[PDB]
RNA sequence: GCUUGACUGCGAGCGUGACGGCGCGAGCAGGUGCGAAAGCAGGUCAUAGUGAUCCGGUGGUUCUGAAUGGAAGGGCCAUC
RNA sequence: UGAGCCUUGAUGGAAGUGUGGACGCCAGUCUGCAUGGCUUUAAUGUUUGAUGUUCUAACGUUGACCCGUAAUCCGGGUUGCGGACAGUGUCUGGUGGGUAGUUUGACUGGGGCGGUCU
RNA sequence: GUUUAUUAAAAACACAGCACUGUGCAAACACGAAAGUGGACGUAUACGGUGUGACGCCUGCCCGGUGCCGGAAGGUUAAUU
RNA sequence: UUUUGUAUAAUGGGUCAGCGACUUAUAUUCUGUAGCAAGGUUAACCGAAUAGGGGAGCCGAAGGGAAACCGAGUCUUAACUGGGCGUUAAGUUGCAGGGUAUAGACCCGAAACCCGGUGAUCUAGCCAUGGGCAGGUUGAAGGUUGGGUAACACUAACUGGAGGACCGAACCGACUAAUGUUGAAAAAUUAGCGGAUGACUUGUGGCUGGGGGUGAAAGGCCAAUCAAACCGGGAGAUAGCU
RNA sequence: AGGGUGACAGCCCCGUACACAAAAAUGCACAUGCUGUGAGCUCGAUGAGUAGGGCGGGACACGUGGUAUCCUGUCUGAAUA
RNA sequence: UAAGGUGAUAUGAACCGUUAUAACCGGCGAUUUCCGAAUGGGGAAACCCAGUGUGUUUCGACACACUAUCAUUAACUGAAUCCAUAGGUUAAUGAGGCGAACCGGGGGAACUGAAACAUCUAAGUACCCCGAGGAAAAGAAAUCAACCGAGAUUCCCCCAG
């Protein structure tokens, strides 16, 4: 008897397994009782890629924006003016927030934790070797700049 | 009266044949020992006297499969 | 003393049984032995020491072997 | 706890002292734990049997209650107890004049006893 | 008191009493393929079976054999694999 | 009739009349007889039905060997001998008869075995509900009172009314004798006899069914039947016997 | 053919050969209306607790035999042209 | 179809017919008490009792009619538990019982024979039970044959004691 998991249950549990456990734990507690259904073709021959409906598709079609660190790139010198002062300097702070929200230029809004700082942000005026690493996955290369007034 | 109800095995009757080949009328019963099935779909626990093998049959074709008839030859349950 | 005739296949002709069967048997064929040889030996001087059939076991056989080739099984011979 | 299967185990960063285990062809060693500059027996794993515990969820209930129902039956429901036991089917060892079918010779100075049977 | 209605009324059966033994109750047990029922709407001071047969004084020795009770370590042993 | 043997005092028969027992189907072999002849003959079926057609097939002319196989030979055997069984025997199909086989198998006859039903209007137990027991006797327990005791025990009168208690009708039963014995009666009559408030007796209805019931136990009773009822069936059981 | 008629009848009677006859009711054939069934064509599909198997029986002429085949009370259990 | 009739033992009596329904024969109907599957309930078969209706009504009586069980379906109702079922009522359908054999299925003896008796026989017979039709059953190869082929089932004759 094989039947498919729908649950914790001990020694095995896939919400979706298929376990070869004896007729009589099944029909007795596994199944009439919800916590297993037999492995009976519909079980499977129509309910197989619901399973592969993800690991399979939704992990590589999914271009729901997961393309964010493909489609960020064409900018125009992403530069952010801390503002110098004292022998120059700077009279703000480009952490994170600033880095991420160099994009509401053209009402265009990116995500923030894709942030690429190692360490916490120095205060200089070059740019920012911040490389805006958008999904866990791909990363990027944004720049920062800061200047004065 | 002693029947599978979902294969309709019955007691059949055959010969003892002890040793020195000596005949003497005995008759085989089915296993039989009523089951607490559930149905599920149908939201109810339907008590069959089902009987061993017979019961193995509810497991391969659906106790709603097997329901499927029985109601169908118009039975209880 | 030396040996294996307590051999194998057959058997003219008889005796004795209701029958099943039992007994005597010269001579023939093949191979033995003993003897110089003629010749004798197919168990014991003879007459008791025994169990039919069936069902099987073992060895042998190119007899048969259910489409065919084998095989199981069967037959035949020896034997338990 | 058997037995398997096989992965990690002994004979076929460095010295120097302790404390177990294996027997020692014994005085020899093997191998483990600080400081100091394939073949034997296991350990986890995993399987699969032998017991034996616990569980509930089949199954039992001739406990209690509810409804059918102003029924002691029966069925459904709830709860408690018991519980993979009991019990039943098939197979199997024992027991079994409780029951059944039968056998249990002939000769013979009647039969039997005694004796006999080739 | 009971008995062979129709050749036996008895020394026979029964009896109250005694003893053994089984039964914890869904009792043992009995009728019944089963359901169910009797035992009992009783529960060990109860119920069944067996033998002895008021009461009095009593009821010895033998457990080898058969049966029953307990043990069940070891030997032998079914189906099964 | 049966017997070595019967007038036999051994069986059977009162007599008469009618009935009463070797049959039938199929198969196999003989004998007679007819047909045809190394051939004979069809079966079912068709049918223009006792024809005619149909030769599926059966028997015979070839046998020997376990068989393969060979063939007037063949087995046996290493043996081409001997020995066994064969080889210049006509068969075959009807018809009638003798015998045999399967059948009830000449006819009549068991005690019994098995299957399905009918019976507790008799009787045996039990269940429910009703009825019955003239008369006469004994006189337990308990109680009251007197006595008595510390109180109890104990005691005595009276009261009281127990008992598978006593005598004896009905009622129940059945120990003895005679008579009856083709009876008045398929168990009774007559004279005695036992119980008679009890394990008593009786009416009505009910419940147990045959290997089963019930039984204060004799195998007793279960419809004049009981070491396994009655009725119908298997059934013409079987009968080396009369 | 046969039966009756005062004894045995072709021609006395009833029949007999033969030839005829149905308001209706019906068996069965056809044929048709109604209901239902649904034909045909292209491409598909092809009978799982089943076949086999172990245990116990039963049926096959076949008494487990060397015993194929069929059935199944019980435990199992496949390929899928 | 007809000159004769009102069945028989049964005459007689009162009658009916001879041209067309006098009798009688055949088809179709009407009525068809009570018992009996028996069916409103009960019951010692042919009898006792009831509910709900109903018309002529002396308008009460009368009598008559429907009311069994189960199955399928439909509608309406409807517990333990929202639901939902179970259950309940109604209606329309159909079954019920009987009957000679033959037929299919469930179950299944013994006497007997073996010169005894267990295997075996009798015999899947007798018998019991269920069901069906005019027939039943069976039936279009997972058949058989033998390297040629046959082509569902059923019945008869052979094969063959
Ligand atoms: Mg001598
Ligand atoms: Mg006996
Ligand atoms: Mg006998
Ligand atoms: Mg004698
Ligand atoms: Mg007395
Ligand atoms: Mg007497
Ligand atoms: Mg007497
Ligand atoms: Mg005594
Ligand atoms: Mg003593
Ligand atoms: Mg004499
Ligand atoms: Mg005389
Ligand atoms: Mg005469
Ligand atoms: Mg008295
Ligand atoms: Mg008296
Ligand atoms: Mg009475
Ligand atoms: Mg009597
Ligand atoms: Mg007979
Ligand atoms: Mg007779
Ligand atoms: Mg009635
Ligand atoms: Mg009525
Ligand atoms: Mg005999």
């Amino acid at each position: 008897m094989q039947v498919i998991l729908l649950d914790k249950v001990a020694n095995l549990g896939s919400l979706g397994d298929q376990v070869n456990v004896k007729a009589g734990y099944a029909r007795n507690f596994l199944v009439p009782q919800g916590k297993a259904v037999p492995a009976t073709k519909k079980n499977i021959e129509f309910f197989e890629a619901r399973r592969a409906e993800l690991e399979a598709k939704l992990a590589e079609v999914l271009a729901a924006a997961n393309a964010r660190a493909e489609k960020i790139n064409a900018l125009e010198t992403v530069t952010i003016a801390s503002k110098a002062g004292d022998e120059g300097k700077l009279f703000g702070s480009i952490g994170t927030r600033d880095i991420a929200d160099a994009v509401t230029a053209a009402g265009v809004e990116v995500a923030k934790s894709e942030v690429r700082l190692p360490n916490g942000v120095l205060r200089t005026t070059g740019e920012h070797e911040v490389s805006f690493q958008v999904h866990s996955e791909v990363f990027a290369k944004v720049i920062v700049n800061v200047v004065a007034e | 009266s002693r029947v599978c109800q979902v294969t309709g095995k019955r007691p059949v009757t055959g010969n003892n044949r002890s040793h020195a080949l000596n005949a003497t009328k005995r008759r085989f019963l089915p296993n039989l020992h009523s089951h607490r099935f559930w149905v599920e779909s149908e939201k109810r626990f339907v008590t069959l006297r089902v009987s061993a093998k017979g019961m193995r049959v509810i497991d391969k074709k659906g106790i709603d499969t097997v329901l499927a008839e029985l109601r169908a030859r118009g039975e209880k349950y």
